[PDB]
């Protein structure tokens, strides 16, 4: 009936003065709309359809082309900025906020939809989404004794359209909005879905993406062994945002750092380091190299929890990224560590891999190794121990490796070469 | 997950 309509035809029955025409015509358009293979979003837009269906979103007494509408109006929302922007340019936003007391659970959730996309464009349409005062009716209708009341798909979509509220940076979203947000945000992180938990995982590790005062903002409501616990799941999606999180919270003070720590995520870490997953081996690592950047006492945590053999086998093979972020750790490890932390870390193997690493093309991380290489040097000049350290590596190769760094073409690689050489070769 | 479409 409503199936594989053609544009005109559905402007016809649009512009119709029946409601019913006008209703079918919707359903038309939501149909063509919806399908699998580039639905034509631009034709839709271009023949003016926008006006008419944001209007018919205002039809009180004609539900189903409330719902229509909704639909088509989420679908063409969900495209590129141009067309979510020409959705909002129509008077969507109010229009679908006004939706969200609907009485019919469909067209609410359909609301819902809509305003996450729009406001998943980018800051702007989220910030105007906001100005528009969504986050009061929104909240509104998570307010319930128990979320498992709700339909799975109503809260995942509630769900993900706060995510997006949270989402994107320059601007952050307004503090006023996400003080608003986070204790339902609390809420939905303690829920059994796992959609939901990984959505709520993704909305904190928005809001923990910036400076230590948003963190700070999270970790005050108590959510990081929550965190630390989604952590330890065993759906990926879930794993994912809440690795993002936890290494956000720890690129902020060494207080926080160590409410990470307090909440046990260093006992994930072993599995984390050693995930299959290439992703999740590279965050975890670069959560580790943030982790050694603080304080002597959570060095000393990283090593009790036997963490350091896992670096060294990251060091040892990993793709080169993750290599990278371990090279970072050893060196934040070297700047920060006791002289007794650093001497561990040899006695681990470090110096083999770290040297083996030296034969890589970019030149930070060539950097970064003669830094490392340096501080632990120096720990050895401590100890007295340097002829040790450098008969070791010289026996692993190094010292070849340090001698072809002297003719690089980067001044600062060039002159750390040739100042270790200097030094003790 | 920016954005979703309805199928």
């Amino acid at each position: 009936g409503t199936v594989n309509w053609s544009v005109e035809d559905i402007v016809k029955g649009i512009n119709s003065n029946n409601l019913e025409s006008q209703l079918q015509a919707t359903q038309a358009a939501r149909k063509l709309l919806s399908r699998e293979k580039q639905p034509p979003i631009d034709n839709i837009i271009r023949a003016g359809l926008i006006p008419k269906f944001v209007s018919f979103l205002g039809k009180t007494d004609c539900s189903p082309i409330q719902f229509e509408s909704a639909w088509a109006l989420t679908n063409i929302a969900s495209g590129t900025s141009e067309q979510t922007k020409a959705v909002v340019d129509g008077g969507a936003i109010p229009a679908f906020i006004s939706l969200l007391a609907s009485p019919h659970a469909h067209i609410s959730e359909q609301a819902v939809w809509a305003l996450g996309n729009i406001a998943g464009d980018g800051s702007a349409f989220r910030d105007l989404v906001i100005k528009h005062g969504a986050i009061d009716p929104l909240l509104a209708l998570l307010a319930v004794p128990d979320l498992s009341t709700l339909a799975c798909g109503y809260l995942r979509n509630l769900t993900w359209t706060l995510s997006n509220l949270c989402r994107n940076k320059n601007p952050a979203p307004p503090l006023d909005a996400v003080e608003q947000i986070l204790p339902t945000l609390v809420r939905l992180l303690h829920h059994n879905d796992p959609e939901v938990l990984a959505d709520s995982c993704w909305a904190i590790s928005y809001l923990t993406d910036g400076p230590n005062e948003r963190i700070e903002m999270v970790v005050k409501k108590g959510v990081v062994p929550q965190l630390v616990k989604l952590l330890g799941a065993t759906e990926l999606p879930i794993v994912t945002p809440a690795l993002r999180a936890i290494g956000n919270i720890v690129t902020g003070t060494d207080e926080q750092t160590q409410k990470v720590i307090d909440a046990g995520a260093l006992a994930v870490f072993p599995s984390l380091l050693t995930n299959p997953k290439t992703n999740i081996q590279k965050e975890a690592t670069w959560t580790m190299s943030n982790i050694t950047a603080g304080r002597q006492d959570q060095i000393q945590q990283v090593v009790n929890h036997g963490l350091v053999p896992f670096l060294v086998g990251v060091l040892s093979k990993a793709d080169f990224k993750t290599q990278k972020e371990a090279a970072w750790a050893i060196t934040n490890y070297t700047s920060g560590g006791t002289v007794e932390q650093i001497v561990y870390l040899v006695h681990c193997g470090i110096i083999e891999p770290l040297m083996n690493l030296l034969s890589a093309k970019d030149t930070k991380i060539i950097q970064v190794i003669l830094d490392a290489i340096s501080n632990i040097f120096q720990a050895a000049e401590k100890l007295g121990e340097t002829e040790k350290l450098s008969i070791m590596i010289e026996e692993c190769g190094g010292l070849d490796k340090i001698e072809a760094l002297q003719r690089h073409e980067n001044e600062s690689v060039y002159k750390a070469s040739l100042n270790l050489i200097e030094k003790y070769f | 997950p920016t954005k979703k479409l309805r199928y």
